[PDB]
RNA sequence: CUUAUGACCUGGGCUACACACGUGCUACAAUGGACAGAACAAAGGGCAGCGAAACCGCGAGGUUAAGCCAAUCCCACAAAUCUGUUCUCAGUUCGGAUCGCAGUCUGCAACUCGACUGCGUGAAGCUGGAAUCGCUAGUAAUCGCGGAUCAGCAUGCCGCG
């Protein structure tokens, strides 16, 4: 645990009293966290698809999916059905553990981390983190790390507005 | 790592510390003298005591994290203030 | 100059003192590109003779660490 | 959770050089770290070193 | 030509480069790189000039100042080299150019405009096309030393070992 109790006992009641909601479960909730790779180099490196798949299994036990091109493109030498990137959907204790690991290690481990972007909101109440380093937190085995292709994290919340999502994230510990 | 950047494991500490920007020959040797490691040791073969010693020494001293920003600030200042020197900088 | 003190022309310093004793005013023309910029130069839109014309330049705070020639180019292209 | 397709999740005690201990379900039984949340200066509020070195220039008129 | 093709002064240019070519210096490394110890020099200069020694500073150098109009004293403890420690075949503990900052010599002032020092990095570059250059003995190659021009400026010049 270490996050579920903290949430239910500090974020939900405080945020509910702050926003004057008419019900208990009207408080916005973090539904899921989607991690996308999107490596497009597979055209030139067929084995690159294997990369970020063995790394994602260690980042989170949930094995990623080998997403395939839904449309072909000549500018990128693409054909429909060819593998591109990777997808992972964390729902349950997995997303809580991922948030804990992130907040505890990844952000403080970054060398020049200061005032994470505030405009990363999608305008509806969802947050996205743009990672450009492949070795952010310890489960990536710096020694075995060869490529530095970062990651793309998508935080999804039931928030109907961006202000309440910002408040929820700040109270959770997102160092804006 | 000590300064957030990996260092060669099969090299001496003196030169392993030089791979950190801002920490060159003199700075690395001074840090090693302050830590009392004799400057002839492998970095893959060390203990928590002398590791944390160098860690805190670096945290107290300047680091690439600060130098990268200070140099950029100075460059942008001398470029914005006119400074035919800064004009040459912008020209490259 | 390392410890002998900063560098400035006597006539230019006297002009700047006369102009600052009451209020900063019209450009202070001078041919002394050698002069180094001081905090007193702030606010005074000094002019520098680049060889054929005077270029008025507004000296801000951060200009103290440079010379007038750094803001008065000479070569043409 | 599929059978065998995923590695075994294990509760581990994330450690820090400063002594802070954090617990998260991870593949590794233990995770050694150097800079935790509180260890990183940004989480320490106004960091002392940064708040001290962040002053603007004064033209160096000391001499 | 001449109240200007002459003369005075501030500043600029003589030092700009998508360029090409002569001459020279430095590099691409294991006959090597960095650190500890040790020896030998030959010629030339010194009066607003040369400046022992001491102190300060990693440093370039600064302060007090002996001595010398010189076979006296100084410039001025030559380096290559040798005996050790250390690294290991890599765009590297190679090279230090370009580079940001902080300083030193001088001079009213090194900003167009010197050199040198420390800090942190470090590319071009891993031997280089036709073709071409010098060298028959203390010659080739190569390591240092001193003077001219000089307030302060040499990879060039003159010579020496």
């Amino acid at each position: 645990n270490r996050l579920k109790e903290k949430y239910n006992k500090e974020i939900a009641p405080a945020l509910m009293t702050k926003f004057n909601y008419d019900s208990v479960m009207q408080v916005p909730k973090i539904e899921k966290i989607v991690i996308n790779m999107g490596v497009g180099d597979a055209v030139q490196n067929a084995k690159a698809i294997d990369s970020a798949v063995e790394e994602l299994t260690f980042i989170a036990g949930q094995k990623p999916v080998v997403t395939r091109a839904k449309k072909s493109i000549a500018g990128f030498r693409l054909r429909e059905g060819m593998p591109i990137g990777a997808k992972v959907t964390l729902r349950g204790e997995r997303m809580y553990d991922f948030l804990d690991k992130l907040i505890s290690v990844s952000l403080p481990r970054v060398r020049d981390f200061r005032g994470v972007s505030k405009k990363s909101f999608d305008g509806r109440g969802n947050y996205t983190l743009g990672i450009k380093e492949q070795l952010i937190f310890p489960e990536i085995d710096y020694d075995k790390v060869t490529k530095v292709r970062g990651m793309d994290i998508v935080i999804v919340t039931t928030a109907n507005t961006d202000e309440e999502a910002r408040e929820l994230l700040t109270q959770v510990g997102m160092p804006f | 790592r000590i300064a957030g950047v990996d260092i060669p494991r099969d090299k001496r500490v003196v030169i392993s510390l030089t791979y950190i920007f801002g920490i060159g020959r003199t700075t690395a040797q001074q840090v090693l003298k302050e830590a009392g490691v004799s400057e002839d040791t492998r970095v893959r073969d060390l203990t928590e005591e002398e590791l944390g010693k160098i860690r805190d020494i670096i945290d107290k001293l300047k680091v690439e994290g600060d130098l990268r920003r200070e140099v950029s600030l100075n460059i942008k200042r001398l470029i914005e203030i006119g400074s035919y020197r800064g004009i040459r900088h912008r020209r490259g | 100059s390392l410890k002998k003190g900063p560098f400035v022309d006597g006539h230019l310093m006297t002009k700047i003192e006369k102009l600052n004793e009451t209020d900063k005013k019209q450009v202070v023309k001078t041919w002394s590109r050698r002069s180094t910029i001081f905090p007193q130069f702030i606010g005074h839109t000094i002019a520098v003779y680049d060889g054929r014309k005077h270029v008025p330049v507004f000296i801000s705070e951060d200009m103290v660490g440079h010379k007038l020639g750094e803001f008065a180019p000479t070569r043409t292209y | 959770m599929k059978a065998g397709i995923h590695p075994n999740f294990k509760k581990a005690t994330v450690k820090c050089a400063c002594g802070n201990e954090f617990e998260t379900g991870s593949v590794k039984e233990e995770v050694r770290v150097e800079i935790c949340s509180e260890c990183h200066p940004f989480y320490t509020g106004r960091q002392k070193f940064a708040s001290a070195d962040g002053r603007v220039d004064r033209f160096n008129k000391k001499y």
